[PDB]
Formats: structure tokens, C-alpha cells, sequence
């Protein structure tokens, strides 16, 4: 089970991309995907006919286009991500303006056009002497093996716009930074005005996870994606620097398009339950001081089977307006569960479970309780310390009894 | 549509539509799928006789909204 | 720009209230509302009785993207 269907569309803004995007495509397609390839500029473009969405994925390999042909718009394309798609976007120096606006409704702002990353210290030798190739080291990639791939990557090869994540969005997911001496600005122009990014700032690769848990990653590079940098040797120009036999190029675009399409770090939750421990079966309402068991089953996607999680760190809240108890959830019987005393206090509480963590899908489960005072039934009984007070009133009936007995027959 | 079918009516070909109404009966033929009516004729049809009959049938939710959501402005 | 007054004359500013007196006439304060032409961004309008009388607004969900609404 893929948690997207195979469904994909793919934007050339040339048809050669496919030639020379071979490997990808191939180490896709191979995924069982589905590919069709159209040109941008196509008018028979559509992607929602009759409300119903056409395609699955959107790759959008097409940095250099104006405008997207047929009813494609950052319009639709914004409507497809709240739809739930999963796309793609890989821009260049060549970025037209749409991609800039479909970035500014993502909150990832590229760079103006002709722009480029640039970095004097770490380009490549084999860049055509503008310093412009970087080799991005992997001490900047994010800590994140569910988005990079759980194994050990050699220097990649980034030649592409600079984009800044706005910190006023705190979904976005900062995941190749540039070196903390690249910046990007026009390479032949003086450096009048401040950059737009600068040092550690630069983003190579930035993504997205929607509350919807929609996905979308915006490489700053589509060469980068290319058999070229996929065959191609690095070696930094500085001396003093190694040759690495292959780039790590291939082993990451792998592991983000793995992310992107909901191939790892699929999360789902099953049922949840809840009862009064002892019982089987959840009461109405809970009475003050109840002692309740909370269970729920959460399970991932592994190799596209469902399996019960491994996580290890999730909590439990209960909550009225600000939370009252929080607690790790116990891994027991193929579940997770506690047990713990309800809160003093009565009213309309929630269990909640908020299981977000980086790169893991936004798990959140909710079910409303109410908690209610005691009943007058269950009020203590017979309380030794007012003994006094119960011999009272059976002293006074029993002087009333003997009473009415000597008083009439005197 | 044998799941939705609402109503079913055969009347022969002729003025008394209050009369000639036919008697329609629900049954089931061996080993077929489906529903399936038995329907008596007033006469007997002899080889080489033939007769008109009209059917009538009504089917249910079988008209289906697509898109299946609208704004106020859009069309059915 | 209070939330109030922000949800009881959304619209109103176009309606002709009365026919000796201005679109946005206010039967009740007497006079023209002096914000006419807005837009309500975490609110979207629900359901509008038959006279106004009586209105309800969807208090709108967080927004899908972490866009802010500004």
C-alpha cells in the first residue's frame, strides 16, 4: 500500500529532461509508478475534472516556463495540495515567475531570476569557473533518516537559486542548507544591496509537511537531479581536498522521493479505548478521583505493510483548557497504554495523543470524557468519628418512646 | 438496477388502462441470477399469434451527482 | 474593525435599507455604516436569516498551509 497511488504527472519544460533524467525516471518508474510525460506549455493540461483529481503526483521539472498551459494555475496546483497530492518542484537560475508565486503560497521564497547560489570556497573543480557548482557538505544535512536515508552519503553536487524559508511558517522543513559561507546574488553584479540569503541561511532543498499531511519538496537545483551529477566524480577545487570516487547525488534524490510519495514515515491510528480499569467497556461519564485505562494502537508503513510502531516517546495528555496529567504511553501488548487516577476536578475533559515529531507523519487523536462529581450515594457512610452524633439521635427517640410511655399511664 | 427497481407495471395495448392491467407475480427460474416476474396474459397466445404489451418500470437514486459538490453559482 | 461589528455588517453595506435613504442605511443607530467593503478571513458566513435577523458564522479552520492570514 502506497499511501498515494502510483498516479504521477510529470512537467517538462523540454523533452530531452527525459533523456537526460534516464536514471531517475528508471529508479522510479521501477517503484511502480506510473509516469506520463507532458510539456508545460501543453493546453490539454488538467489536473481536477468534475472535482475528482486526475493524477496522484505532480513532478514539476519545468523551471524555465511562464505559465502552465490548460487550467493548471498556482491556483489549482495550491488546490491540489489541499486536495492531499504530493509534489514536487525542482527551479533553476532559468525560474520563471510561477514558481516563484507557487513558493510564496508555500512560504519557500527562491530567489530572483539569473540568481545563483554561490560558494568561493567549496566549488567543485569541475565548475565552468564561476563558482557557482558547490559541493554541499553533508554535515548540513538534516537529522532526519526517514527523510534522507538511513545510510552514510558522500559530498553531493548542488548547481541551482537559493531559496530563504520564511520563519514566520513553522511547518517548513529545513533540509540541505548552503555552507555557511555560500550566499546567493547576481555572479557579475556588485554586491550593492544586502543578499536575499546568506551563510547557513542559503536552502538548497527545503520541505513541506501540510496539516493535512500533504508533502512538497522544492529543490533549488533540477541538474541535480541529473545522470550527470549522478555519474559524476567530486572533488573539492581548495586544496587539500579528497576525491570521492561517486556523489552522493543518487542515494538522496532516492530517499527524498521515497519521502515525498509516502513511502516512509507513514503513520496511522487504530482504534483507541478507554474504560474504567476493572470493566470492559467505557462508563458514560467518569466520576473525580476514577481510576481509568487508556489503550490505542498505532501502526506504520513499512515496505508498504502496515506494522505496529516502534516509537518509543509518545505522550499522553488529558486536558480541559490546559493540559492536567501528561504521560509516556507504556508499549504493552501490542499497544499503547496507561493507567493513571483522574484529575480532582469535574468537567468536560479530552484525552489527546499529539505524536508530532520531524519528519513522521502529524499523528493527533482526540475523545471527549466528561468527568462528573460524586454521586450522593457514594458519600462516606457511618463515619466512626461521628459516632457522638448517631447516638444522639437514637438516645432522643428512645427518651421519646419511654416518655410517651410514663407520661400517659402515670 | 434490479436493487433499485421501485415499481414495475405491464398493461396490453388498449383503452381500459383501469382494466387491462396485466397480473404480474415476483418469481425465481432455477439457477439464474436476478430477479425475474411471471406475468399471466388474458388469453393464451397460440403458434403463430402475437400480442402488444407495454412495460413500465421506475428505478430509484440511479441519477448520480457528478461533481458531487457545488458551489452556489455552478450548475447540476 | 472589532469582531462585532465586523460580523453584523459584512455585506449589509450594500443593501438598500430603505428607498429615501443611502445603501447601508442602518435602521436601528440611523445612519450610513461608515466601513462598507470588507473581507472576513477567519470567519466565513454560514447561514443569513431570511430579514438578517439572525446570523451565524464557521469559525474557519487553522489554514493548511502554515500560512498567516494577514
Amino acid at each position: 500500500v502506497c499511501a498515494s497511488g502510483p498516479r504521477t504527472l510529470v512537467l517538462l519544460d523540454n523533452l530531452n529532461v527525459r533523456e537526460t533524467h534516464s536514471l531517475f525516471f528508471r529508479s522510479l518508474k521501477d517503484r511502480g509508478f506510473e509516469l506520463t510525460f507532458k510539456t508545460a506549455d501543453d493546453p490539454s493540461l488538467s489536473l481536477i475534472k468534475y472535482g475528482e483529481f486526475l493524477y496522484d503526483n505532480l513532478i514539476i521539472f519545468s523551471p524555465s516556463v511562464e505559465d502552465f498551459g490548460g487550467n493548471i494555475n498556482v491556483e489549482t496546483i495550491s488546490a491540489f495540495i489541499d486536495g492531499g497530492g504530493s509534489v514536487l518542484v525542482a527551479a533553476s537560475s532559468d525560474i520563471g515567475d510561477p514558481l516563484r508565486e507557487l513558493g510564496s503560497e508555500c512560504g519557500i521564497e527562491f530567489d530572483e531570476e539569473k540568481t545563483a547560489v554561490i560558494d568561493h570556497h567549496n566549488y567543485d573543480i569541475s565548475d565552468l569557473g564561476q563558482h557557482t557548482l558547490i559541493v554541499a557538505d553533508t554535515e548540513n544535512l538534516l537529522k532526519a533518516p526517514t527523510i534522507v536515508g538511513k545510510s552514510s552519503l558522500n559530498p553531493i553536487l548542488f548547481r541551482g537559486v537559493g531559496m530563504v524559508a520564511d520563519p514566520d511558517n513553522p511547518l517548513v522543513l529545513d533540509i540541505l542548507t548552503g555552507s555557511s559561507t555560500s550566499y546567493s546574488f547576481f555572479p557579475d553584479k556588485p554586491i550593492t544591496q544586502y543578499p536575499h540569503a546568506v551563510g547557513k541561511n542559503t536552502l538548497l532543498i527545503a520541505g513541506l509537511q501540510a496539516r493535512n499531511n500533504a508533502r512538497v519538496i522544492f529543490s533549488g537545483s533540477l541538474d541535480f537531479f541529473s545522470d550527470s551529477f549522478f555519474n559524476s566524480a567530486v572533488q573539492k577545487a581548495a586544496p587539500g581536498s579528497q576525491r570521492y570516487s561517486q556523489t552522493g547525488n543518487y542515494e538522496l534524490a532516492v530517499a527524498l522521493s521515497r519521502w515525498v510519495f509516502k513511502e516512509e514515515g507513514v503513520l496511522r491510528v487504530g482504534p483507541v479505548s478507554h474504560h474504567r480499569v476493572g470493566e470492559t467497556a467505557p462508563p458514560n461519564a467518569y466520576t473525580v478521583t476514577d481510576l481509568v485505562e487508556y489503550s490505542i494502537v498505532i501502526q506504520q508503513l513499512s515496505n508498504g505493510k502496515w506494522v505496529p510502531f516502534d516509537g518509543d516517546d509518545i505522550q499522553l495528555e488529558f486536558v480541559r483548557i490546559d493540559p492536567f496529567v501528561r504521560t509516556f504511553l507504556k508499549k504493552k501488548g501490542g499497544k499503547y497504554s496507561v493507567q493513571f487516577k483522574l484529575p480532582d476536578v469535574y468537567g468536560v475533559f479530552q484525552f489527546k495523543v499529539d505524536y508530532n515529531r520531524l519528519g513522521y507523519t502529524h499523528l493527533y487523536s482526540s475523545t471527549q470524557v466528561s468527568v462528573r462529581p460524586l454521586q450522593h450515594t457514594q458519600y462516606e457512610r457511618f463515619i466512626p468519628s461521628a459516632y457522638p452524633y448517631y447516638a444522639s439521635a437514637f438516645s432522643m427517640m428512645l427518651g421519646l418512646f419511654i416518655f410517651s410511655i410514663v407520661f400517659l399511664h402515670m | 438496477l434490479e436493487a433499485r427497481l421501485a415499481h414495475l407495471g405491464v398493461q396490453v395495448k388498449g383503452e381500459d388502462e383501469e382494466e387491462n392491467n396485466l397480473e404480474v407475480r415476483e418469481t425465481k427460474i432455477k439457477g439464474k441470477s436476478g430477479r425475474f416476474f411471471t406475468v399471466k396474459l388474458p388469453v393464451a397466445l397460440d403458434p403463430g399469434a402475437k400480442i402488444s404489451v407495454i412495460v413500465e418500470t421506475v428505478y430509484t437514486h440511479v441519477l448520480h451527482p457528478y461533481p458531487t459538490q457545488i458551489t452556489q453559482s455552478e450548475k447540476q | 474593525n472589532c469582531l462585532m461589528y465586523k460580523m453584523c455588517y459584512y455585506r449589509f453595506g450594500q443593501v438598500y435599507t430603505e428607498a429615501k435613504r443611502p445603501p447601508g442605511f442602518d435602521r436601528v443607530r440611523n445612519a450610513e455604516i461608515g466601513n462598507k467593503d470588507f473581507e472576513l478571513d477567519v470567519l466565513e458566513e454560514a447561514y443569513t436569516t431570511e430579514h438578517w435577523l439572525v446570523r451565524i458564522y464557521k469559525v474557519k479552520d487553522l489554514d493548511n498551509r502554515g500560512l498567516s492570514r494577514t
